[PDB]
């Protein structure tokens, strides 16, 4: 007899979005994930919650594993795709519930939903990414960061994100994500200490502590053979000594006048600590014990190039760096290289207590410096700000003879969609504790007043007076591929569970 | 919860009633709380003895006594055609069909229904008095009630009837049919050839003192009622009931009936003068005997009025059954109707079945009487095939929902035409044909042919399925069938109607 | 055990045909499993379903090598032709269980309803020339309509008609359409594709090799056709193999059947009144479960109607009245659930869907009938 399946299913599932329902806006609260082992991890993102997390209805685990599919698609704050649809589940339970077909409805959706583009194709402001104008590159920082963590950490990554989209750009539109890959993860100070290196850092370093912590320009080389012998006992030490003496040669060739200038050794084997001191006094540094991965990136960035044979060296193989600085953080040592040959990599040291807030850190400059990328890919960006919320959901309101496209249960599917994008907005004031009801007051009946001046103008929701502002003065704007994929992947997510007849439990015995 | 419910307790007793119907039929065995064993066909009697638990079904228990006061027979029809509607209009549950359409779809069928039963009428014939109209009217029952002799309890009711009948021939405008015209008495020991028929009534009691007969008195009187201070009361009313008793001797009454507590002094005195006493008469009796006899009871222990007196031609205190019985037993021409009819068997159980049987042939009279007539229709399921290529025609004629309703509605006609075969063991499928090749494509144009004219009789003619009705006088009756139609829908339609089972304060 | 054994195998198969109810047509529906190892399998395609399913009841397992037979020839839309092996066992319950209907009885009435079904088959018989490649183009497009690839298919759909033509021609016209192969390259664009015309590896016009990450390209000159598909995405080649590789049935139905039937369901309805005419001049015992097949046919539509949020009831009143009286080439819209005539619908289907969906049914329809009872436990 019919299913009555479907109300259980949605019922079960009503629950995730309660869970999340405190996961919206910069006012939200982190969720917490802790394992049998100890280990504890506190963030925001959908992606490691929902993997954890294992719910009893098996309804909301498989809808969790369509989230996969937006980190590429918006990757900060996709909670907003999980509670869009549950209030659209709840508008069909109104309808579906009282004798409307569950595909007749769907039709109504399916409708609003190309049409949503449409609307949101005048409804995008374009911007000049060719400028690099800071004010608009400020802003889409404080879009993420401040939806992330903190107005503390917020003009602290505000800059180090600032800068690190700027040291990947082109007159083309030329940007690679691999290119900045490494982050140095440290454990020291606070997650408020962490600066923006202009290099690529090593966490490897010499054994001997006189090294010069300080050099101007230093020359970086890769050096494939080892520099200390392994096994065939005086005539071994003896072959180390002859290819010391190409390295002072070639120290003395390129500058022999002020000792202004400095070489770096990079070798995959250790060093015999004996033979650095020789290295004192002409300040050369040397490291051990080099990764694969490491050495590669020195070549496009550092500018040197792999030798095997000290006995043939020339300057047209070695790199140069503008600022070399070294730093002993315990028995680890760490140099710092920056201003390379090619220094269009960057990398971002993070220092904390321990990967608990450093997890924080990680998964917001990450996403972060990928949204910011968006912007320069895509010139058209979104008023953020919940300004979209209510104008996508007036015009769809607001039908009558001029643009209507359905009839009969297909119309009330277009004004229940209208009524499904407000669930998102009555959320973020609600977290903070604040009258949803009270807040369209200012406004979305402040639209109306603006719409008689013949003006276009977007406003939005600011949360901390809980009052209307301006998406452009507060500075929030999302871009335009991000919104695109999920508020039209929204329609196809909740439509699973709308095409969704019953669930019978049989398979595989 | 109810609907699936309620089929389940209908299966149950439709399939009951099923194997009660047809010369074929079968009877049940009924144990109550008490240890009483009763064992009878009919479904009014079933129903009321048994104890259902199911409120839901109880619709269909109370629907009987409709029958009952209308009519009093086919009570087996109507738990039949008032079960099966409400079995085939599962299926259109099942579709999603409201029960706006199935009511509103046997209302309307039930109006043509009744206006096919005035065209499809035949065999008039009018007769009142003749003895073959009495046996036409009472062999049919055969099917519905006990099918063992129609061959001698058909002639008794019939010397009965035309015993009580009123005559009064041409139009006499007679009133006040008498339903108590017709008694019978359950004599336990013998077989049926042993029963007959008395112009009196009989009944069952024992003389004491006299036994005589006292009839051959030519026009004789019958009355009607309704430490030596001690001796003071004694002596009191030993002269009293010597003076009251001695002149009723007087005025020469044989016999008195006395409805009160008769002390030891009266019975005393009775032996001496010669006059005979009714024992302790029941309210059934002490009415039937003011009626018939005319006399007044007067409540005086004196002396009655000799001028309105009771009389009884001839009635003798002899043995009938083997025992010395006094009766009521009289003659027609000095006194009125309401005799009886004497029935003799081994089994108490089957003289039972034979009074309902009965006691059903007094309805017969009163549906020829009480309204024009009570017509005639084709028996042994010949009249349910009759109505099948009526009412699929209508279906085409009424284009709509209805069409669903009406097509269930001829389907639950099958169940009749099954009853004869399943209470007999043959195969419904071989019989079915057969009951089809009577219209054949459609009627020949000549006109009763043998779709009205004959019908299905099954004896040794199985194989063939057809045989005439009018030779062996199979019918039904008109005015049942109209009532029978009308109960099963309205009961079929307050099934639909239940919504919940409310209680209150239990 | 006798009987009641049946009854559960009636329950059995109306069980499955009812979760396929739904799986006919652009309409429908999806169905979600739930199996005891926690996976989930979300498809509107019934048949991935009947094989990941494992059933205890055994009538339901024969089923499952229906619907491998149904699939061989088409596949689409197919898989919902097992109701009408499921709504006759229901059909049968006032007669098997309650009227004590032989099954062979039964079974002789479904072969003079599977000979009388033949007889309507070649009634709404609608030849149509396989010259035209306009008329070819719309033929192999109704199957597309329940896919997003409608306006991709003006690239795909182009290149498997011309590809059967070239390996079916004539003998009868029985070939062997299989010499084709078929590759596929992922990444690109679905628009571009590859014409060629030869043996994939006399006077041959031209030799080159192209560039393609896959292998290279070599032609050779006969005196048989290739296909080299495109894809648009990683993964999007499964479904380019549902809608052109799987799609040849089309091309073959055509050459084998070249009449056409009402598309999406529309057939069975001039079928369902003509069943209930035929039944009136048999005049027999075997009317009744005859007569009755026709109430099993009105059963299919009514898949559409429950996919389109219709009244079952009350509007196969007008349609039914339409294929009785106006006119045999009437149909039903499974979009809207509207009166529109497949005149203007434009999607017509072989003879042969039906004619191979009603044979594959009666066939599995008195097997099941011919089981007495089933019993378990012997320990093979």
């Amino acid at each position: 007899r019919r299913d009555a399946a479907l109300k259980v299913n949605v019922t079960s599932a009503e629950g995730l979005q309660s869970v999340l329902e405190t996961n919206l806006g910069p006012k939200g609260t982190l969720k917490m994930l802790v394992d049998g082992a100890g280990n504890i991890k506190l963030t925001k993102d959908g992606k490691v919650l929902l993997t954890e997390m294992q719910i009893q209805s098996p309804t909301a685990v498989l809808i969790a594993r369509a989230a996969a599919a937006q980190d590429e698609i918006t990757g900060d704050g996709t909670t907003t795709v999980v509670c869009l649809v549950g209030e659209l589940l709840r508008q069909a339970h109104r309808f579906i519930q009282e004798g409307v077909h569950p595909r007749i409805i769907t039709d109504g959706f399916e409708i609003a939903r190309k049409e949503s583009m449409k609307f949101l194709d005048e409804f995008k402001i374009s911007k000049t990414n060719l400028s690099n104008d800071r004010e608009f590159l400020l802003q889409v920082a404080r879009s993420s960061l401040l939806t992330k963590v903190d107005a503390d950490l917020t003009e602290v990554l505000t800059p180090i994100v600032t800068d690190a989209v700027l040291s990947v750009y082109d007159a083309q539109a030329d940007n690679l994500d691999l290119h900045m890959v490494e982050i140095m993860q440290m454990q020291h100070l606070s997650p408020k200490d962490t600066t923006f290196i202009k290099g690529l850092v090593l966490d490897h370093g010499g054994r001997h502590p006189d090294m010069p912590t300080r050099v101007k320009n230093a020359y970086v080389l890769i050096l494939n053979v080892s520099l200390e012998y392994e096994k065939t006992a005086a005539s071994e030490r003896k072959f180390v000594d002859a290819k010391l003496k190409k390295i002072i040669d070639l120290k003395n060739e390129v500058c022999g006048m002020d000792p202004d200038k400095g070489f770096v050794i990079i070798n995959q084997k250790g060093i015999d600590p004996m033979s650095l001191d020789v290295f004192a006094k002409h300040n050369i540094l040397a490291l051990r014990r080099a990764k694969r991965r490491n050495m590669e990136r020195l070549q496009l960035v550092t500018g040197g190039e792999a030798q095997n044979s000290v006995e043939d060296l020339s300057p047209q193989i070695l790199g140069f760096s503008g600022l070399v600085y070294q730093e002993t953080i315990g028995e680890e040592k760490f140099t710092y290289v920056t201003e390379n040959t090619d220094p269009k990599s960057c990398t971002i040291l993070i220092k904390g207590s321990t990967h608990y807030a450093l997890a924080q850190t990680k998964d917001a400059v990450r996403d972060g410096l990928r949204a910011v990328a968006n912007v320069l890919k895509d010139k058209n960006i979104i008023p953020g700000a919940g300004a979209f919320y209510i104008a996508l959901s007036r015009y769809l309101r607001s039908a009558n003879m001029n643009k209507l496209g359905a009839k009969g249960k297909t119309k009330t599917g277009i004004e229940a969609f209208a009524e499904a994008l407000l669930v998102i907005p009555k959320t973020l004031v609600k977290n903070s504790g604040f009258d949803p009801l009270d807040v369209l007051a200012m406004v979305e009946d402040e639209l109306d007043d603006a719409q008689d001046s013949d003006e276009t103008r977007y406003v939005g929701v600011d949360l901390n007076i809980g009052d209307s502002c301006d998406p452009t003065i507060e500075g929030i704007w999302d871009s335009y591929r991000v919104l695109r994929n999920a508020i039209t992947g929204a329609t196809g997510i909740a439509s699973n569970l709308l095409l969704c007849d019953e669930l019978l439990r049989a398979g595989r015995s | 919860g109810q609907i699936i419910k309620s089929i389940a307790a209908i299966r149950e007793l439709h399939q009951m009633c099923l194997t009660s119907m047809g010369p074929c039929g079968r009877n049940k065995i009924i144990v109550n709380h008490l240890g009483k064993i009763i064992i009878t066909n009919d479904a009014a009697t079933m129903l009321r003895e048994l104890d259902i638990v199911h409120p839901a079904v109880k619709v269909l228990v109370m629907a009987t006594e409709q029958q009952k006061i209308d009519m009093g027979d086919g009570t087996n029809l109507v738990m039949i055609l008032a079960g099966e509607l409400l079995n085939v209009s599962e299926k259109l549950i099942s579709m999603g069909l409201s029960a706006v359409e199935i009511i509103q779809g046997y209302n309307m069928a039930r109006k043509f229904t009744l206006k096919e039963l005035d065209e499809m009428v035949v065999g008039e014939i009018t007769d009142k008095n003749d003895k073959n109209e009495l046996l036409k009217m009472i062999k049919p029952v055969i099917s519905s009630k006990k099918y063992g002799s129609e061959d001698i309890l058909s002639e008794l009711v019939s010397e009965a009837v035309s015993h009580v009948l009123p005559v009064a021939q041409q139009a006499g405008e007679i009133p006040y049919f008498n339903v108590d015209s017709i008694r019978v008495v359950k004599i336990m020991g013998g077989s049926l050839s042993n029963s007959t028929v008395i112009k009196g009534m009989v009944f069952n009691r024992e003389p004491e003192g006299h036994v005589k007969s006292l009839s051959e008195d030519k026009k004789h009187k019958v009355a009607v009622f309704t430490a030596q201070e001690m001796l003071d009361f004694s002596k009191g009313e030993e002269k009293q009931i010597d003076a009251m008793m001695k002149e009723i001797a007087d005025m020469g009454v044989e016999c008195i009936v006395a409805g009160a507590g008769v002390g030891e002094l009266a019975l005393h005195y009775l032996n001496r003068y010669g006059i005979l006493v009714l024992k302790v008469p029941s309210k059934f009796e002490l009415r039937r005997l003011c009626r018939v006899c005319g006399a007044t009871p007067l409540p005086r222990l004196g002396a009655p009025t000799p001028e309105e007196l009771g009389l009884v031609e001839t009635v003798k205190t002899m043995e009938i059954g083997g025992d010395r019985v006094t009766v009521f037993k009289q003659e027609q021409g000095e006194i009125s109707r309401t005799s009886t009819i004497i029935l003799r068997g081994a089994t108490q159980n089957n003289l039972d079945d034979i009074e309902r049987a009965i006691d059903d042939g007094v309805a017969a009279v009163k549906g020829l009487m009480k309204p024009s007539g009570g017509k005639l229709l084709p028996g042994a399921g010949a009249t349910e095939i009759e109505l099948i290529s009526r009412i699929t025609k209508y279906g085409e004629r009424t284009p709509g929902l209805l069409q669903l309703a009406i097509k269930q509605f001829a389907v639950a006609f099958e169940v009749v035409p099954r009853t004869l075969a399943e209470t007999a063991g043959l195969d419904v499928n071989e019989v079915l044909p057969n009951l089809y090749a009577a219209h054949n494509v459609t009627e020949p144009g000549a006109v009763k042919t043998d779709h009205l004219y004959k019908g299905v009789d099954i004896d040794g003619e199985s194989d063939e399925g057809v045989k005439d009705i009018r030779e062996e006088n199979i019918y039904d009756m008109l005015a049942t069938k109209k009532f029978a139609i009308n109960v099963a829908t309205e009961a079929a339609t307050t099934v639909l109607s239940i919504d919940q089972i409310i209680m209150a304060k239990k | 055990t006798g009987r009641q054994a049946q009854i559960s195998n009636i329950t059995a198969a109306k069980a499955v045909a009812d979760v396929i109810r739904t799986c006919l047509g652009p309409k429908a529906m999806l169905k979600m499993l739930l199996d005891p190892m926690g996976g989930l399998v979300l498809t509107n395609d019934g048949h991935a379903i009947l094989r990941e399913i494992d059933v205890a009841h055994p009538a339901a397992k024969s089923m499952l090598e229906l619907s491998r037979t149904q699939d061989e020839e088409v596949g689409d839309g197919t898989t919902t032709v097992i109701i009408l092996a499921g709504e006759i066992l229901a059909q049968c319950a006032p007669y098997l269980i309650e009227k004590n209907i032989h099954p062979v009885i039964i079974i002789q009435a479904l072969k003079k309803a599977l000979t009388d079904a033949l007889e309507v088959i070649k009634q709404v018989s609608k030849p149509v020339d396989v010259e035209n490649d306009a008329a070819m183009k719309k033929l192999i497009q109704a199957s597309i309509g329940t896919k997003y690839v409608i306006h991709w298919s003006e690239k795909m759909c182009e290149l498997a008609l011309d590809a059967v033509k070239t390996v079916r021609k004539d003998l009868f016209e029985i070939d062997i359409k299989r010499y084709v192969r078929v590759e596929k390259i992922p990444g690109g664009d679905v628009l571009d594709s590859r014409v060629l015309k030869g043996v994939l590896l006399t006077n041959c016009g031209l030799f080159k090799v192209e560039m393609i990450g896959d292998e290279y390209f070599s032609f050779l000159d006969n005196c048989a056709c290739t296909i080299m598909l495109r894809g648009g995405s990683k993964d999007i080649l499964n479904e380019i193999d549902r809608n052109l590789q799987d799609a040849m049935a089309v091309a073959r139905n055509v050459m084998l059947s070249p009449s056409l039937s009402p598309g999406g369901g529309a057939t069975e309805m001039a079928v369902s009144v003509k069943l209930a005419e035929k039944a009136k001049q048999l005049e027999g015992i075997q009317q009744w479960p005859y007569q009755a097949v026709a109430d099993a046919m009105e059963c299919i539509p009514r898949t559409l109607i429950q996919n389109a949020g219709g009244d079952p009831i009350r509007l196969l009143s007008q349609l039914r009245a339409k294929h009785a009286q106006g006119n045999f080439t009437t149909g039903i819209d499974g979009d809207k659930g509207k009166i529109v005539d497949m005149v203007s619908y434009g999607i017509w289907e072989p003879e042969v869907i039906k004619q191979q969906s009603v044979k594959t049914a009666i066939e599995s329809a008195c097997l099941l009938l011919r089981v007495d009872d089933i019993v378990s436990g012997v320990r093979k």
